[PDB]
């Protein structure tokens, strides 16, 4: 959602890091691109794709996930 | 399984597990004289006068043994028999199973392993297909 | 077991019987050669792949073949 | 390891199934079965 | 005088007699070990050894681990021991699973599926009851020093 | 955003991916 | 392409081969719970049966009891689950008393007086114990929570 | 109880283990010993 | 007065009459 206002300023987040092994000093380093949590930025390209394609919601994506879910099932 | 063991003192090299839970082997050697010879497990030991009788683990290491009873011993010791003793209690008799050693043709052996062709004439394995058998054994 | 098979090629040279750590080959009469002898594989399920016997093969390309295959303990000299 | 995004409780649960339960209960059935008959 | 002989009066097997391995001491001392001492049912034997193992595991986590510079020092250190004796009994009743499936005598009643079982039940509960009791120390250590000491005598 | 109940409702579904996944690879075992 | 045959080939048994009662994962997930699992001895596959109840019945008195409201939240729960373990002890100490006092055989360990006595103690070990590690688990809820999320490491 | 000398903790372990587990141990070493056979 | 370590050491050297007692009176046992 954030990510489509200004593509060019925000970096995309893949997931979120959830180990218990995190100090405080990296908890504080991997909160980035605009988060509370702990995340890892996407270099897969995943957001520019589906932004072209014209996904532009989180609702967009659930569906295509849930729809993917089905199709491999 | 009859004779005296040599005079060995022990070695960590030897028996394991593998020699009270399955085949365990047995070489039996006549010598004269008494003399000194390198075991296969490490080390060196004394030949007993008359019969002796030296448990291995694998018949590697006792046809090794008998490979240098035979060569490394001006007074050969030919009469080296290799026994497979298992701990249920039978003991199966291995190396000179026929009279002669295998080198010599006993004239009364049979002819197995042997193919009637060369590898020119082995059959190719697009041939035998999903059959269940590998390009030798056809 | 490995399976060692011997060939028409073989010239009786009684190499590989006695390049054979385990003598599991031994020679049996044939009339296929001037030696008159042949090289058998009977004990081959003590056969461990050593391949000392093709080593030892004079005739081009090979008499004698080893194939290895189901290893068992007799196959992998495993004293343990 | 806050949570700012939905069911912040799911990785505190799945995180430790799939880094334990996951693997002490695949590697055992694993090892019941390579090693059964 | 030699001091080193074959094992058990047997040249060929594979071990020595060494002053260590085949000693007066080390007989009467290893043979008498809950693992080899004579008679014992497989239950009081494994929770002898459970016992020994869960006291010794909470002292690791417990002076060296992520929470021993917080006030759950001592809980840390049993949590992680709890988890070592849980994925210990897993592994100890998986390796009976697996090891006594085809039949076997009875010589020796630990080397057996039913023995092993019990091997195991009692490490579980000597384990964790050494852990446990281990953490009860280490949590009322003033009291233990105290009594130790004579602070309330 | 998206909501709590989404990810358990996709949880569910995926469920069914679950149990046919294993019982495909176990007609793949025969 | 049928799936509900009769019971193990016997169409005269009162039971059917459905996918839920004679399936193969039953088969091997049913004869692998410790009340079925092979070569166990009674006191192991009781303690496994203890600890998986002992765990679950301190739930619903913490969540839901008299003490749910105070600050003796988990001890109301911890008592609760302590008066249903021992009672499902004696109730289970009782069966063994009753049922097996005529002598059978040996084909089952656990369906003879010494293997269920064996699986009562079982049974008792593993549910209190497993009833005192909820409770552990859940007095102490902070620190559990703090380590699984990186709160001290 | 307090000590001023060196190494105070010692005493502290080892009047427990020669009051304690030295009777104990030897006791109990003796009573197997002596009933042996 | 005297060092925490000098101690320590005193029983690791007292450690040596320990062992040479101990077979000792294993060999009068004999
Ligand atoms: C193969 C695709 C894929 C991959 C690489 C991952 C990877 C991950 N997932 Mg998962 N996830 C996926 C599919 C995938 N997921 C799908 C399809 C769903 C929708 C139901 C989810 C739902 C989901 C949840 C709810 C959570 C994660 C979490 C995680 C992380 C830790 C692993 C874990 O706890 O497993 C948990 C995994 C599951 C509950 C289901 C995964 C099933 C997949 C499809 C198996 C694939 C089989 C494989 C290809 C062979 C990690 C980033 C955790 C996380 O983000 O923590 C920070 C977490 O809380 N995942
Ligand atoms: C991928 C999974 C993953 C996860 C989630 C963890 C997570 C954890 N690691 Mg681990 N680690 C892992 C992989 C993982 N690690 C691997 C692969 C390595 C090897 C390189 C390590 C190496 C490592 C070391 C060496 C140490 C950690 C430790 C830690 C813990 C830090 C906090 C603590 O004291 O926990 C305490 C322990 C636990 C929370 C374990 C769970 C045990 C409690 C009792 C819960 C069990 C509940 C009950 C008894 C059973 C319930 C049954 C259930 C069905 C309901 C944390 C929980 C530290 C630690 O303290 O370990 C003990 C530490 O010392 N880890
Ligand atoms: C990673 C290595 C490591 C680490 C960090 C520790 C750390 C620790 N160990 Mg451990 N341990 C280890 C390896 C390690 N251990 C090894 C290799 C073994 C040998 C197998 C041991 C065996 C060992 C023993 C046997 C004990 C420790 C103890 C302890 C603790 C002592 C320090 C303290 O604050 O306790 C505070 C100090 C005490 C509580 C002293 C009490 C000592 C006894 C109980 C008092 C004497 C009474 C007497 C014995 C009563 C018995 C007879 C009576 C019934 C008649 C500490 C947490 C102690 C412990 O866990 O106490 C709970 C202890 O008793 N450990
Ligand atoms: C729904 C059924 C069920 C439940 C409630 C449990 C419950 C438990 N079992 Mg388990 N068990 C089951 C089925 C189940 N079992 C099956 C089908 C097998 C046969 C392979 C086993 C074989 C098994 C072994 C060999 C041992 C346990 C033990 C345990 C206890 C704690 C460890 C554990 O498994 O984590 C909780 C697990 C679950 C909630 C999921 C259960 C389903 C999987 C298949 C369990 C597999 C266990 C795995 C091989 C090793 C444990 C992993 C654990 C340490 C993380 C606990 C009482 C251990 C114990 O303490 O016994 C004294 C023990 O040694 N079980
Ligand atoms: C009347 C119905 C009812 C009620 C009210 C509850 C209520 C409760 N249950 Mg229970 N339960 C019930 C029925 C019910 N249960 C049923 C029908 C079963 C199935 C047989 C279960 C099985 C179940 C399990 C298996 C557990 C609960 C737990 C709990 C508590 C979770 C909420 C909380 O504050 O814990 C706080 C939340 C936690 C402490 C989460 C911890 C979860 C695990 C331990 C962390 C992951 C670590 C991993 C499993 C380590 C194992 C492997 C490692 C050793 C390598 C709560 C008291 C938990 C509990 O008792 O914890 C002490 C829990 O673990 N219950
Ligand atoms: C003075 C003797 C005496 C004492 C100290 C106890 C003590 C105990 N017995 Mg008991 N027991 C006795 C005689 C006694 N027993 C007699 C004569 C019988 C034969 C019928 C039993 C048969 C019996 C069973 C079958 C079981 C116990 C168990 C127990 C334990 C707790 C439950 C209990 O009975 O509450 C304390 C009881 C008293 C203080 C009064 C004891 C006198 C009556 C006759 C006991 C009858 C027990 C009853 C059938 C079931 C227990 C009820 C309880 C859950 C409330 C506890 C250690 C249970 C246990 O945990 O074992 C592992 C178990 O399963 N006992
Ligand atoms: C036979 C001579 C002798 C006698 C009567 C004692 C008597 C005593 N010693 Mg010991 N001690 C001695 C030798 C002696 N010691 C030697 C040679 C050493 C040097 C290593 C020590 C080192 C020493 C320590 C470090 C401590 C004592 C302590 C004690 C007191 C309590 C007992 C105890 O904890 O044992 C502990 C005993 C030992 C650790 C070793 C004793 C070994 C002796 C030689 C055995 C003699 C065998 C006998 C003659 C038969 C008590 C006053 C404690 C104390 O003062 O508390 C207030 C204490 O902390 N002793
Ligand atoms: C010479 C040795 C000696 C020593 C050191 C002690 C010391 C003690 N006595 Mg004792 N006493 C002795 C001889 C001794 N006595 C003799 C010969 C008599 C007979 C006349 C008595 C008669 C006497 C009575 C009647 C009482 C005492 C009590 C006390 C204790 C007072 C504080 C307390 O509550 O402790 C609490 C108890 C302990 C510290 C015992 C240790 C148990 C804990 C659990 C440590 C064990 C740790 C763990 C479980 C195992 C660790 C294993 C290890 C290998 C790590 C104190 C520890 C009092 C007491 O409370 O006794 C219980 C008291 O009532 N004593
Ligand atoms: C001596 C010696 C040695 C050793 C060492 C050591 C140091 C040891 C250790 C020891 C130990 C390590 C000990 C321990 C102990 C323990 C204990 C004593 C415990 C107890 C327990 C209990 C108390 C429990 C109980 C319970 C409870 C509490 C509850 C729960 C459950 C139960 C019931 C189980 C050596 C080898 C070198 C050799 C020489 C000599
Ligand atoms: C999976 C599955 C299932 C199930 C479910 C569930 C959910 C389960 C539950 C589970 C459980 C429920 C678990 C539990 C666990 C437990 C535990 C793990 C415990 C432990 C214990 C202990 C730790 C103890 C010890 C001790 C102590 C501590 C002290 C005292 C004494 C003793 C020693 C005993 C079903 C059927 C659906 C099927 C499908 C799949
Ligand atoms: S070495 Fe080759 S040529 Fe010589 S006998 Fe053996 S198989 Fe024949
Ligand atoms: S492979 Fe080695 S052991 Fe086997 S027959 Fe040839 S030479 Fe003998
Ligand atoms: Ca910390
Ligand atoms: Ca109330």
């Amino acid at each position: 959602e954030q990510w489509i206002k200004d593509p060019l300023n925000i970096r995309p987040i893949a997931h979120a890091i959830w180990d218990p092994h995190f100090g405080e000093g990296a908890v504080n380093a991997f909160t980035q691109a605009g988060a509370s949590n702990p995340v890892n930025i996407a270099y897969s390209g995943v957001y520019h794709w589906f932004y072209t394609i014209g996904m532009t919601t989180n609702q967009e994506l659930y569906s295509g996930a849930v729809f993917l879910l089905v199709l491999a099932s | 399984l009859s004779g005296q063991p040599p005079k060995f003192g022990g070695s960590t090299g030897g028996l394991l597990s593998k020699a009270n839970r399955e085949e365990k082997y047995a070489i039996t050697w006549t010598s004269a004289s008494e003399q000194v010879f390198e075991m296969p497990t490490g080390g060196a030991a004394i030949m007993n006068e008359g019969e002796n009788l030296l448990y291995l683990a694998r018949k590697e290491q006792c046809l090794a043994l008998g490979t240098q009873l035979r060569t490394k011993f001006k007074p050969k010791i030919q009469d080296y028999k290799i026994y497979r003793v298992y701990p249920s209690g039978e003991v199966q008799y291995l190396h000179p199973a026929d009279g002669v050693f295998p080198e010599k043709v006993n004239e009364g052996r049979e002819a197995q392993g042997t193919k009637t062709r060369r590898i020119g004439q082995n059959p190719e394995p697009v041939t035998i297909k999903f059959s269940g058998k590998a390009p030798y054994e056809v | 077991s490995h399976s060692v098979k011997i060939y028409d090629t073989c010239i009786g040279c009684t190499q590989c019987v006695r390049a054979c750590p385990l003598d599991v080959l031994e020679m049996v009469p044939w009339d296929g050669c001037k030696a008159a002898q042949i090289a058998s594989s009977p004990r081959t399920e003590d056969c461990v792949g050593c391949k000392r016997c093709e080593t030892a093969c004079p005739t081009d390309f090979l008499s004698i073949r080893v194939y290895l295959g189901a290893e068992t303990t007799r196959s992998m000299g495993l004293a343990y | 390891m806050d949570g700012s995004y939905a069911a912040s409780y799911l990785p505190w649960i799945l995180i430790p199934m799939v880094g334990w339960l996951f693997p002490a209960v695949t590697m055992g059935l694993l090892f019941i079965h390579i090693e059964s008959e | 005088n030699q001091v080193v002989q074959a094992y058990n009066g047997d040249p060929f097997v594979g071990h020595l007699s060494t002053p260590i391995s085949d000693s007066a001491f080390t007989r009467t001392f290893i043979g008498n070990l809950p693992a080899y001492r004579k008679g014992l049912s497989p239950i009081l034997r494994g929770l002898e050894v459970g016992m020994a193992h869960g006291y010794f595991l909470i002292g690791p986590w417990t002076l060296l681990g992520p929470l021993r510079d917080s006030e759950y020092q001592y809980i840390g250190g049993l949590i992680g021991a709890l988890a070592l004796i849980l994925v210990a009994t897993a592994a100890l009743s998986s390796y009976g699973l697996v090891t006594f499936q085809g039949e076997q005598g009875s010589g020796d009643t630990l080397q057996t599926a039913d023995g092993w079982s019990q091997f195991a039940a009692g490490f579980f509960v000597g384990g964790m009851g050494g852990a446990f009791v281990a953490y009860f120390l280490l949590e009322n250590l003033s009291v233990v020093d105290g009594i130790f000491r004579g602070l309330f005598n | 955003a998206l909501s709590d109940t989404q990810i358990l409702a996709a949880l569910v579904v995926a469920l069914l991916p679950a149990f046919l996944a294993f019982r495909l690879s176990t007609e793949l075992y025969k």
